[PDB]
């Protein structure tokens, strides 16, 4: 143990110091937060404990930044003193707190990086308060009051703003009072932000960064508790109805609006159970009752908040008025729907789905059905207040529907209809089954296979006795656009019938139904060989085709269109395969040329495949 | 109050399934609760290509559709029943234990409501129909109309009378 | 410095004017093997200066110049340097250009399926760094996400087991925002990817 400057003999003495790290873990024991006041009785350790400690701070400050190994032996080194019991005063383990800060902050190199991210991890788990105190804070003061500013980390140093954000979001992963802490923080910082400046961009990354500590901590269902999250939501909520109930700068963007109807959700969540009534009743009165916003008399955004504010209450809960705010929005939606833009529509379509899903019974929702007026936005909310009756998945449903495909078959709403059917299977970024608690909704998990095995029969049986092919396009279209957010491992009785209709639906302005499609035939050919024997003659021109470059053909689209010709070369006999080389190696030139980077990976190993393929 | 802790359990025995398997066929149809669960997994072991777990898997569907009532019946038997079609166009072996589902599962429909099962036996005939119609596949529907009305006095009734008719 | 190095990308990049056509060999005067010679001659300068700075805007500007050089240049066509651009790859995961990110995953791909010591030290770093790229970003592009899905595969596959189980439970926790993104190939891999490191917990 001889204090050294060479880079050799001070990584040696690390190595053999990590052994007598873990002799003294082996003779005493490790940390514990009962035991965080017993002290050891004595031992030659601790009269060499300043010397140690010096030595690894010189090895690792004051010290060329280019010998990252001895900065991260001695990081690891300082974790290893953290972890033994009765070693580190509380000011040693706040000075190590604050050197671990200053590298994560200063430097930005990824293995000291992550292990001082380790180091900080395990610090808060033994040491919550002494990492909230020096770094969180720390952390929370260097993020400025105007978004894209000078941020003096030290004299040199500057740091992105995004950088902090994303800090904030690595750890405190599992810790209940960091990210209490932190939620409470950047929830202040946002509310002044907006009201002091008008700024876009900053906001959407606060708020961002908000839903995401939400969403990584709902997701374990330990780190908040249900009296800390009350105690939480009653220390945000006025201070987010200010920034909303004002115009501020997130009311005329989408997307910052439904970011925070999200984290309100999620706030709204994790409440107990006693006082869900009185909540629903203040929101009630409110958004409705009282106050200057009336989202049943003039339309508006904030409507679609409320949507989100319902979705979290409990099902079996007391709502006295519930048809006379369907009635409500139901006309006013009918009214304003020319002048309403698709932001508002959206959000009372949702308000609508999440009455329909919750509260209202089936024979309201029944007696609200008008197919008289054929309307587009009576078909709207006919096809929104059907689909929440299929989350139920409630008898009639599978009735109703079929009048829909009836109604399909008219001929200047045929084509709008069928476009829109995509709306029936569709995330909502609300309503799931969540793990654990299942009152927040009444969706099955099984309600898309059932509503594709009840359509999929129709609509194949009315597309193959069609002569114009505008119907067959509609009934098409509508079979694809509900095939391509179905399960694809959930469609296996209905793939012999399916097999034309997946082929022809190859043909789309959809993307998405093009890959979906595409995985689909892959399973096929994964599980079934004789209809990719027989129809292979046209799958391989039409999937030769795909691969070009087309304003429809995603990357993801062509690169599962090379990994089905890969599928399609590996299952088809060697015969057929012969017929199909020349062909495939000059049109598959213009693939490996394109602009990205995969495609060109993928591309080049069909060709090798193929050409194996040949002598072999 | 199980239905607080729902699906806390499932994932315990999900990851226990696959000679002494009975107990944990017993374990998986205790209450009506597992049923909403219990086909959304099940359902999906019926793709597996080794028979073994397959017909493990009809056991443990046969003591499902036996004691769940009949509202979980009345509600999965759209899709149930298209998946066992599908493994019999696919196709105590695996064709027994599934004639048997069927006509398990058109007793239970039958004992739960009348109008459910003439519903159930309206569509199987709609959708069937054209197998009497043409000459394909002739034996396997006979068979599964054999299962249907293999029931009761008055399903059997009804089947001979809305089936001799036609051939 | 920025600037240059920004532009830097201009170096090596595809025209679609001047190309090696089969056949006429007289219209212009490129050559097959610029591109690896090129990349050879300005690695080593790239790496010794980036290895001897001590502000972080230098040290910037010459990573952004390298990457940059490196996203056209062909994956297979870097073994000599793998083990001192290692690190250098690896601090090249964090950059506004998908195209950067998408080429470093190819040649870190290439790397653990020629390779399999680097992995193993590096894995430490390398699993937290994968997981944190899944998730949606605004320059996360589909295809960054789905070779990163496939990096964890065979990262899982190279590594012995071992060192395997001291990275499950984290994976699977936060693989949860993953299979339920907006796009339908991204699932497929998250749902293949939750399987296999199910399945490597039992066996």
């Amino acid at each position: 143990l001889i204090n050294t400057s060479e880079v050799a003999k001070l990584k040696l003495l690390i190595m053999n110091f990590s052994f007598f790290v873990d002799s003294y873990i082996d003779l005493f024991g490790r940390t514990s937060k009962e035991s965080l006041g017993t002290p050891v009785p004595n031992n030659k350790m601790a009269e060499y404990k300043d010397e140690i400690i010096m030595i690894l701070s010189m090895a690792l400050t004051r010290s060329s930044k280019a010998e990252v190994t001895i900065r991260t032996l001695s990081v690891i080194q300082f974790t290893k003193m953290i972890k033994m019991k009765g070693f580190l005063t509380p000011e040693e383990v706040s000075l190590i707190i604050q050197y671990f800060t200053e590298e994560i902050l200063t430097d930005n190199n990824k293995n000291i990086y992550y292990a001082c991210l380790e180091g900080l991890k395990t610090i808060s788990e033994i040491y919550e308060d002494l990492v909230f105190e020096i770094s969180l804070k720390k952390l929370l003061d260097l993020l400025p009051d105007c978004f894209e500013e000078k941020i003096r980390v030290n004299d040199e140093e500057n740091i992105h703003i995004e950088t902090i954000l994303k800090i904030i979001l690595d750890f405190t992963t599992s810790r209940h009072i960091l990210v209490k802490e932190s939620i409470t923080f950047l929830a202040t910082k946002l509310n002044r932000v907006a009201k002091i400046s008008k700024s876009r961009e900053y906001c959407f990354l606060l708020i961002s960064t908000i839903y995401s500590l939400f969403n990584n901590n709902n997701q374990n269902e330990n780190v908040l508790n249900e009296e800390d999250a009350l105690a939480l939501k009653n220390a945000i909520e006025p201070k987010l109805f200010e920034i909303i109930t004002q115009e501020s700068a997130i009311v005329s963007d989408n997307y910052n609006l439904t970011l925070l109807s999200n984290v309100l959700f999620f706030t709204n969540l994790k409440i107990p159970q006693a006082a869900h009534q009185e909540e629903l009743d203040r929101y009630n009165e409110l958004f409705i009752s009282e106050g200057k916003i009336r989202i049943l008399d003039t339309p508006n955004v904030l409507a679609i908040s409320y949507a989100k504010i319902l979705s979290a209450l409990n099902k079996n809960c007391q709502f006295p008025q519930k048809f006379t705010v369907l009635f409500g929005t139901v006309q006013l939606l009918k009214k304003h729907a020319p002048r309403m833009t698709e932001t508002e529509k959206l959000g009372y379509l949702e308000l609508l789905l999440v009455l329909s899903n919750k509260f209202v019974s089936e024979k309201d929702v029944i007696g609200l059905f008008d197919w008289k007026d054929l309307s587009v936005i009576n078909l709207e909310v006919m096809v929104w207040l059907t689909k929440g009756l299929i989350m139920q998945n409630s008898l009639e449903s599978s009735e109703i529907a079929k009048k829909f495909i009836d109604l399909l078959s008219n001929e200047e709403i045929g084509s709008l209809v069928s476009k829109l059917f995509e709306v029936f299977v569709m995330d909502i970024s609300s309503l799931k089954k969540f793990k654990g608690i299942s009152w927040n909704n009444n969706v099955k998990i099984l309600y898309k296979q059932k509503f594709f095995g009840d359509i999929f029969q129709t609509l194949v049986s009315n597309y193959k006795n069609t002569v114009d092919m505008t119907i067959k396009c509609n009934y098409l279209t509508a079979l694809s656009l509900v095939l391509k957010h179905t399960p694809s491992q959930s469609v296996g009785p209905f793939i012999n019938d399916l097999f034309p209709l997946l082929l022809q639906a190859l043909d789309m302005p959809d993307p998405e139904v093009r890959v979906s499609a595409l995985e689909t035939l892959k399973d096929t050919t994964d599980k079934h060989h004789t209809l990719i024997t027989e129809h292979v003659s046209t799958i391989v021109p039409l999937l030769l085709s795909l691969s070009l470059p087309h304003k429809y053909n995603s990357v993801s689209v062509r690169l599962i269109a090379l990994q089905l010709l890969e599928m399609i070369t590996t299952v088809v006999p060697l015969n057929y395969c012969l017929s199909y080389q020349d062909d495939v190696l000059s049109a598959l030139i213009p693939v490996l040329s394109d602009k990205k980077r995969i495609i060109r990976k993928q591309c080049v190993d069909t060709r090798q495949v193929y050409y194996e393929l040949g002598q072999i | 109050n199980v239905e607080n802790f729902k699906e806390d359990l499932f994932d315990v025995l999900f990851c226990y399934f696959p000679d002494l398997k009975t107990a944990l066929r017993s374990a998986i149809t205790a209450t009506p609760l597992f049923a909403e669960d219990a086909y959304s997994n099940l359902l999906d072991k019926l793709t597996a290509s080794s028979p073994v777990v397959k017909n493990d898997t009809l056991l443990t569907l046969l003591e499902c559709v036996r004691k769940f009532g009949g509202s979980s019946i009345l509600e999965n038997w759209t899709l149930l029943w298209n998946a066992l079609k599908f493994e019999i166009m696919q196709n105590y072996t695996n064709y027994d234990a599934c004639l048997k589902i069927i006509n398990l599962m058109a007793l239970q429909l039958y004992n739960f409501d009348k109008v459910s099962f003439e519903k159930f036996f309206t569509h199987v005939l709609d959708e069937l129909k054209p197998n009497f119609k043409y000459e394909k596949d002739l034996k396997q529907t006979c068979q599964i109309l054999s299962a249907i009305g293999s029931g009761n006095v008055e399903i059997f009734n009804k089947v001979i009378s809305s089936t001799f008719p036609l051939f």
